[PDB]
RNA sequence: AGCUGUAAGUAAGCUAUGAUCCAGAGAUUUCCGAAUGGGGGAACCCAAUAUCUUUUAUAGGAUAUUACUUUUCAGUGAAUACAUAGCUGAUUAGAGGUAGACGCAGAGAACUGAAACAUCUUAGUACCUGCAGGAAGAGAAAGAAAAUUCGAUUCCCUGAGUAGCGGCGAGCGAAACGGGAAGAGCCCAAACCAACAAGCUUGCUUGUUGGGGUUGUAGGACUCCGAUAUGGUAGUCUGUUAGUAUAGUUGAAGGAUUUGGAAAAUUCCGCUAAAGAGGGUGAAAGCCCCGUAGACGAAAUGCUGACAACACCUAGGAGGAUCCUGAGUACGGCGGAACACGAGAAAUUCCGUCGGAAUCCGCGGGGACCAUCCCGCAAGGCUAAAUACUCCCUAGUGACCGAU
RNA sequence: GUAUGAGUAGCGAAAGACAGGUGAGAAUCCUGUCCACCGUAUGACUAAGGUUUCCUGGGGAAGGCUCGUCCGCCCAGGGUUAGUCGGGACCUAAGCCGAGGCCGAUAGGCGUAGGCGAUGGACAACAGGUUGAUAUUCCUGUACCAGUUGUUUUUGUUUGA
RNA sequence: CUUCUAGUGAGAAAACAACUGCCCGUACCGUAAACCGACACAGGUAGUCGAGGAGAGUAUCCUAAGGUGAGCGAGCGAAC
């Protein structure tokens, strides 16, 4: 299962600046420490190092009909390279 | 279809299977960036993965 | 204590009546005791009553 | 059932009575079936991407199978139908001496 | 022959190489929860040991096992020698839920009635707890009777609001006979006979196996002869068949006219019925649609029969010298409970404490107790049916409700 | 469900004025100027507690004791980065659970060994900058703790290693 | 944490170089319009910092940094 850590990436106005010092963030599935998240990118995209960040996300809600429900958790992953680039989107 | 998978042992099943993972990965990304006009193929390839585990379980005991 | 280990007496209740059947509840133990005895030939102690030590 | 998407048609009932047309899309699950000229409706359409413009359009509606026969075609009349144990599948028999369609 | 739920919509597709759908068998099943490696504020954290993985390695990842108690077995063991606690390892079974129902017990109230209230009643009900089953509890006479007898248990009608009990007050309230539903009877202990082991008293005592035997007309052992048959099942998950439950298939007969937006309405003239029950369609249909009366149908799985095979069980007659026939049991005093029966003249049944029988010329009972008579053999077990209930599924019905 | 009381009582302490914007619409929104109030607090940081109220862009049907272009309201998008900071992979106090175990009609009561339990003990990072929102976390510079590999300096596991 | 022995038990120190460091909390309000009081309520809320002039002083009067002008008004100037 060690390919299905990584779900997708976070395209955001925040997310583009840090595309532009080598940092990346992908969404990362519940359940998994850093170590888990660097072998899988450098084990998927032939980049390295340069310790990982992670995060945490809470809930909201959404009113349609009288039906008041939250949303999934999340978490997020930003990567650092050292020496290559991901020329993937 | 179905039958095709029967044929091959059990290399080449584990062989797809990381094929199949593979393509899953690519889906998975490039949907996130506003592509893949034919979408139903995220089906496709789940369920193709279903097929071969199963398959392979009924050999394999 | 509780019974006995040979046979079943045990605690137990019933009424009492006084001069003008005026009725509450009592209780009725067993006369019960602690006596070391063989068992297998390991030597217990148990409760044993005293109607079935003859 | 007994009614295909390709089936020409008589309708007995509904203001449309004697008029005669081809299937177009057939609605099981509810009984409902569509026909060509018979169930002509108007509709306020409004300014879309399809039609720009807003115009009153003309479509057909469905018609609830009690209201539609059968067609011969090797003869040209209705058809109460049965159905016959002819090689190994149902094809539709009809009534009204004995038609095959 | 269309399809991707509710649910409109757009994009993407699938499908006569038989989709979607229905029915029967399988495969996968994250985390908490008796929760079981340890911890805990449930859906969280942290472990050990072996195997295999990623990176030069450290950290990182996955797999399997590791709770408690008991029942059997080894080893180890030692205050104390011998061996007994104990420890270790393996092995067997438990542990929670409920159908707000029905059952069996342990424990067990008050308001209320008595026009007050103490014995009484409300009531062994309500509630708590333990233990189960598809049913449970009871069941093969120490019985019922009282001439002339009948022969396991349960349930229903009648006996009967009777005989009884009751500050004889308020009230509580049977049983046998008779008529019915369903039927059914078995297995041990002992005395004896053999084999093994021990004390080998080498007296023959102990034990374990296996054999023999199950009763009131007293039976068995024991002796003596016949036969070595003849009848049975409340056992199998063993085969062979038949049926049925879970998807289905087939299934008769109408046109026109007047009102309408629409006919099934109205008026003509026809037809069918082993099918005129019902539901639907642009208003009210025997003949439009789904159906009904009929007739057919299962690759798979389950149940119920039947007969096969296997398992198990069961023999006469005659003798009465000696032996066996359930012990701190029956029963007595004392103190309480159960029987319609509140100690009353109180039999019968239990519980706690103390006392303590006989052995077939014997014992229990027939409502204090004695005598004659009559009926039975306790202190060891098992046992289908007739009865009570309905969370759930299938098909139906109702002088039952119709948004307060 | 709707009346009477009745268009009555109330509108929950504290100072505003003008000019110009904005707009269908302005005392009540924005901007400017002067004025004025608190200032051991009506100022700055944190622990509880709340649970997206934070930020960006739209809206004005309902809430706002009036108004409202506005809002802690409605709609859409987006924000919470740690070897060093607080806690876990450390220790224990009151208290609780308690293998065995000692009692008790059932249920259960109490307790040894062992554990759980911060309000306490013990322990390695500082200054500045950066955004619309985060900053001993991102960035720059200078450090520190404990380990792993590679060339870089002393041998009886006896133990003078 | 510092020591000492009992102790299984090749040859570890230190050069320097280069690397590895797990999970949970981090927005916002927080003497308040976002907490406890049914309310956009004259009440309650533990801790740290808390300036100047006089002044014993965190008292009192005016003020710095800093914040606020409080969610109905315009008139008249009777009784009470």
């Amino acid at each position: 299962e060690l390919l299905d850590v990584i779900k997708r990436p976070v395209i955001t106005e925040k997310s583009m600046l840090a595309m532009d010092e080598k940092k990346y963030t992908f969404e990362v599935d519940t359940r998994a420490n850093k170590t888990l998240v660097k072998q899988a990118v450098e084990s998927a995209f032939d980049v390295k190092v340069a310790n990982v960040n992670i995060l945490n996300v809470r809930p909201k809600f959404k009113r349609m009909g009288k039906y008041a429900g939250y949303t999934k958790k999340r978490r997020k992953a930003i990567v650092t390279l050292t020496e290559d680039s991901k020329e993937i989107q | 279809k179905v039958k095709e998978i029967r044929e091959l042992t059990t290399a080449e099943m584990l062989d797809k299977e990381k094929q199949l993972k593979e393509e899953l990965f690519n889906l998975r990304f490039q949907l996130a960036t506003g592509q893949l006009e034919n979408t139903a193929r995220i089906k496709e390839v789940r369920q193709s993965i279903a097929r071969i585990k199963t398959v392979l379980r009924e050999q394999a005991n | 204590a509780k019974v006995c280990y040979f046979t079943g007496r045990k605690t137990s209740s019933g009424n009492n009546r006084s001069h003008a059947m005026n009725s509450t509840k009592r209780t009725v133990k067993p006369n019960l005791q602690k006596v070391r005895v063989l068992i297998d030939g390991k030597p217990k102690k148990v409760w044993v009553s005293a109607r079935a030590l003859k | 059932m007994f009614v295909k998407k390709g089936d020409k048609v008589k309708v007995i009932t509904g203001k449309d009575k004697n008029k005669e047309g081809v299937v177009l899309a057939a609605f099981p699950k509810q009984d409902k079936v569509i026909v060509e000229g018979v169930n002509v409706v108007k509709k306020h359409q409004k300014p879309n991407q399809a039609a720009p413009q807003g115009g009153i359009l003309e479509v057909e509606a469905p018609i609830h199978v009690s209201n539609v026969m059968v067609i011969d075609p090797s003869n040209g009349e209705a058809t109460k139908v049965a159905f016959k144990e002819v090689d190994g599948k149902k094809v539709r028999v009809s009534k009204k001496t004995g038609e095959v369609l």
